[PDB]
RNA sequence: AAAUCCAGGUACGGGUGAAGACACCCGUUAGGCGCAACGGGACGGAAAGACCCCGUGAAGCUUUACUGUAGCUUAAUAUUG
RNA sequence: UUGUGGUAGACGAGCGUUGUAUUGGAGUUGAAGUCAAAGCGUGAGCAUUGGUGGAUCCAAUACAAGUGAGAAUGCCGGCAUGAGUAACGCUUGGGAGUGAGAAUCUCCCAAACCGAUUGACUAAGGUUUCCUGGACCAGGGUCGUCCUUCCAGGGUUAGUCUGGACCUAAGCUGAGGCUGAAAAGCGUAGGCGAUGGACAACAGGUUAAUAUUCCUGUACUUACAGUUAGACUGAUGGAGUG
RNA sequence: GGGUAGGUGGUAAGAACCUCAGAUCCGGAGAUUUCCGAAUGGAGCAAUCCGGUAGUUGGAAACAGCUAUCAUUAAUUGAUGAAUAAAUAGUCAAUUAAAGCAAUACGUGGUGAAGUGAAACAUCUCAGUAGCCACAGGAAAAGAAAACGAAUGUGAUUCCGUGUGUAGUGGCGAGCGAAAGCGGAACAGGCCAAACUUAUCAUUAGAUAGGGGUUGUAGGGCUUGCAAUGUGGACUUGAAAACGAUAGAAGAAGCUGUUGGAAAGCAGCGCGCAAAAGGGUGAUAGCCCCGUAUUUGAAAUUGUUUUCAUACCUAGCGAGAUCCCUGAGUAGCUCGGAAAACGUUAUUUUGAGUGAAUCUGCCCAGACCAUUGGGUAAGCCUAAAUACUAAUUAGUGACCGAUAGCGAAACAGUACCGUGAGGGAAAGGUGAAAAGAACCCAGAGAUGGGAGUGAAAUAGAUUCUGAAACCAUAUGCCUACAACG
């Protein structure tokens, strides 16, 4: 699914308001993106991340 | 125990037949039924059937037999006392044997 | 068996009447009851008129009617040196 | 004294049904129900007697309601009218017999239609409708002693037939895996999937009902073991054929 | 274990047996438990087909009996091991859990309409309802203030009444509608991270396993002393006791006469009661029977509570130092949404982007700033009051009494309808007791008329009572020149 792999941070359902305020309903994807983290110089697996959780992960040194 | 066991005198204290001093030949608990020989004699108007080896005679008239009766309308017959009469009957149990037994309440005769 | 059937013992002419009468008014005619026929009438039977109108009814379709939207396209921003 | 027609409508006073609470009373010497009659009331309504019936019911004062049926092309059940009317959905005569009863059942002789079919073998489906004996509640558009109806008993025999233990087509399922808010969708290896491919039995007879299945006669095929003789055996893979 | 003298389940008579060495029956605990079904050796059109492996018994083997085992996923461990040296991916084996169902009911979360109302309709309402899906539990959810809120104030959460249809919010229209405070039900607060320290990992640890700590009238760590050996838990094992649950035992008191088929009704004379609740007995029984009030009893399983011991957790007030720690892609901010009564806004939440500080700190008191005051976010667990009843036991009803009450009083989700999902009926009463009509007559027989049983046969299996419409028979009256709501 359209969800992170170290979280599970998911799409976020809303409304989609216009003018004269008509109502439909919508969805909110994340920004799913790929990255590889190594682990102990060994299996650099090509996860499927967010961005919010790269940010993480480029400020804790690659620590997942 | 029961009131009404197979074996012991008994008479009946209502209906048609008063004072009907008889021996209980069978009793059904589910029905609360008692077989008395003498009392009760219906007659069934017997036909005739031959599909059998016993059934090629099968020779039946006007036999009478037994119907059952309310185990409610029967009460025991007391035989010890020199007058007999109809009475209750308690459940002791004698520590001599430690078995109940019914005794009259109404006098002190067992069973 | 069947649809039908408010209860019926259910004539014709002129008139009248919710405006075209077996039943009302005035006259005429007609013994009681069947059977075989043919359809004049009973505004005959079957279908809460499909035509018309009404309802601030429904549905299908159309468009430069209104408000939106899938999709398509453009830019900013993140992945992005 | 003045009044009393009346729809929509407003107001007031009452009847009746079921049950509950308090009092009293009746009832196998006959309660409710139910039918009939020549009664009483201003109205809803209320009694008396007799028949039937077989165990509950009544009066008063209050209280609570699933409390009042003529209509809704109202629902359910029964019964009329139409009406003994339309209809009874392609096939004749006679002789003998059974039987309480025969145009309709059994047998026989004809007769009339089918005869690229109303004839015979089977697939699919039906699921005992098949055979024997008995019956005539119901069903049979009449009748019935008779039936594909009902009752009781019985009937379907495979190494070779039709399908599995063999194989695949369309397609289905599908560990991992991919995709997707969830349920799930797609899909690889494998596995299913005939309407196709490969595979050894023919002739006759027999019972009321089964027969390449049972019986007789003559055969064939595939496995396993022992044995004799010969030969080096050669697939989960390659190739040809299929 | 209880309990007896009968039993072999109903339409059900008969045949044949069992049973007083204690049967049938009731209660507790066990044994066996075919096939399908989560179905799980493989398949498949459910209740079928086809197997593998390891044993063991017959055979000369094929083979055939009799046993046990063989699905998938996840976690742990071990072995083996690619591209490619090492190492992973992968493969195999062992152990432990998960699958599914239902209680037409309650809980949480995700997703989420429309009929309708606004007398049209699009904002709005309906409604975060129906439905779909995931996860449970015996309840769930929530929960210990970065809070309410305006005060010499209260001090987790949950539920009930009021505050009130109030403040407010609404094409300011239809409508929607709290949070404080007050009165009640119940009441409980605990524990991690970081400092600091111990031991070990080629100690590059930035990791593992311990001691120390859990905060707001700030807490803890660093150094230095006094007082402590207790009280209490949401807590483990045992032992003992009490109160129960699942069978039971005992359990008082009436005769006579009358109508009647039958007395229990009626009448006379009595009696018992911690029992006058109820059911049956040929009518309407306190004293006929079973029971009820009351007193009692458990071998075995199981529930609640209490006591004792036993683990685990649990402990005060000072001094100095001025040093360290207090939860970061976090709180804020911007762009689109939402939650709260609010139609987006101080507070809460998040899809995209950006992004702080460290007790002289940070957040809050309906934009915002300053003063004052309140509180300590970015970590976790939490009994009670609360929601519901498919089921077990007892009981109740100014609830129903075969067109009513559950669709279903009977063998009802049946017969039947439809390819299927699905839709879905009608039907109860003989008599006290079958004593269910032997026998005669007519008839082929069913059946009818007598006889017989019975109080009643016009109670006869067509079986309580039997209304009307409807169809026939008959006493009496009228009707064939007669226009008829
Ligand atoms: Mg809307
Ligand atoms: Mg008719
Ligand atoms: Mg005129
Ligand atoms: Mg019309
Ligand atoms: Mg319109
Ligand atoms: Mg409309
Ligand atoms: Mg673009
Ligand atoms: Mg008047
Ligand atoms: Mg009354
Ligand atoms: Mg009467
Ligand atoms: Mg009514
Ligand atoms: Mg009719
Ligand atoms: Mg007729
Ligand atoms: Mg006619
Ligand atoms: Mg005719
Ligand atoms: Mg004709
Ligand atoms: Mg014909
Ligand atoms: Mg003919
Ligand atoms: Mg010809
Ligand atoms: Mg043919
Ligand atoms: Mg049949
Ligand atoms: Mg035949
Ligand atoms: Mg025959
Ligand atoms: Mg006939
Ligand atoms: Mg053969
Ligand atoms: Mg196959
Ligand atoms: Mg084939
Ligand atoms: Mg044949
Ligand atoms: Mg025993
Ligand atoms: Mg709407
Ligand atoms: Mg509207
Ligand atoms: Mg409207
Ligand atoms: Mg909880
Ligand atoms: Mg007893
Ligand atoms: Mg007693
Ligand atoms: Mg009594
Ligand atoms: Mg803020
Ligand atoms: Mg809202
Ligand atoms: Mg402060
Ligand atoms: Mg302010
Ligand atoms: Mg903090
Ligand atoms: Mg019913
Ligand atoms: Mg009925
Ligand atoms: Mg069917
Ligand atoms: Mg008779
Ligand atoms: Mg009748
Ligand atoms: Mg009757
Ligand atoms: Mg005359
Ligand atoms: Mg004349
Ligand atoms: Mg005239
Ligand atoms: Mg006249």
């Amino acid at each position: 699914a359209k969800k992170d792999q170290l979280t599970l941070r998911g799409p976020l359902y809303g409304n989609n308001r216009s003018h004269s305020k008509t109502i439909t309903r919508r969805k909110w994807n994340v920004n799913l993106q790929p990255c590889k983290v190594k682990t102990a110089d060994g299996k650099t697996t090509r996860i499927l991340v967010s961005t919010r959780t790269l940010r993480t992960l480029k400020k804790h040194n690659r620590l997942s | 125990m029961q009131r009404i066991k197979k074996g012991d005198k008994v008479v009946v204290i209502t209906g048609k037949n008063k004072g009907g001093s008889g021996i209980v030949l069978k009793i059904m608990p589910a029905r609360q039924q008692a077989i008395v020989e003498g009392l009760n004699k219906v007659t069934r108007h017997k036909k005739k059937d031959q599909t059998t080896k016993r059934a090629a005679k099968q020779s039946t008239g006007k036999v009478q037999q037994e119907a059952p009766i309310f185990l409610s309308k029967l009460a025991l017959f007391d035989q010890k006392a020199k007058q007999q009469t109809i009475g209750k009957i308690k459940y002791v149990m004698d520590p001599k044997t430690n078995k109940k037994t019914r005794v009259f309440k109404k006098s002190n005769n067992t069973l």
